[PDB]
């Protein structure tokens, strides 16, 4: 039984940190992806200011 | 978002530069002072032109 739930354990830790890694990866590209899109947000609220 | 609330106030700061130095010849204080003197002169030449 001792050596049955630290099969689990390995089987749990193992599985977050391979959710860790590629989540991570994630979420470093969908911020650079909101702000490439606020670049776009920027100058365009900005030109039209002006044109106001 | 900050630049939005920048922009629209230089706007509004320019907008009440041109109003406050066309204000003698556009605001209509100053404009209902220019009419008092001219209808308080006409409403003596009215009376010198009966009078004469």
């Amino acid at each position: 039984m001792v050596e049955m739930i630290e099969s689990q354990t390995l089987l749990l830790t193992y599985l977050t940190i391979k959710m860790q890694k590629n989540l991570f990866r994630l979420e470093e590209k969908a911020e650079r992806n909101l702000l490439l899109v606020n670049d776009q947000k920027d100058q365009l609220q900005e030109t039209i200011h002006m044109m106001k | 978002e900050i630049k939005a609330e920048i922009n629209q106030k230089s706007l509004e700061l320019e907008l009440l530069r041109l109003e406050k130095e066309t204000a003698d010849i556009t605001h209509p204080l100053y404009l209902g002072q220019k009419h008092q003197a001219l209808q308080a002169m006409n409403s003596h030449l009215e009376a010198v032109l009966r009078e004469k």
